[PDB]
């Protein structure tokens, strides 16, 4: 846990001479802090 | 006479009845079905009587 994911199909390795070139992407990890809660009344009707 | 004798003793005690029960209840999920319940049983009684 911790990083969130990461896109394995995105990693790329590039060797040319002794240049060791990577590239690739990872989404960071986060710990929550603000919780938006939309909450909606509504009527329901009841039939016998 | 004697109908509407019964048309008005029956209209009170339905009146008077449904207003103590279910007034001031709650508007639970099984609210309809324990009307349905409680108005058969005041009809079968009646019908008894």
């Amino acid at each position: 846990n911790e990083i969130q994911d990461f896109p394995a199909e995105d990693v790329q390795v590039i060797v040319e001479g002794n240049e060791a070139r990577i590239s690739m992407t990872v989404y960071p990890i986060r710990s929550f802090k603000k919780i938006s809660v939309s909450l909606v009344y509504k009527q329901q009707t009841l039939q016998a | 006479m004697a109908v509407g004798e019964a048309n008005d003793f029956l209209v009170s005690e339905l009146k008077v009845q449904l207003e103590d029960q279910f007034i001031g209840t709650r508007t639970i999920n099984t609210s309809a079905s324990i009307i349905k319940d409680f108005i058969q049983s005041y009809l079968g009684r009646k019908k008894r009587d």
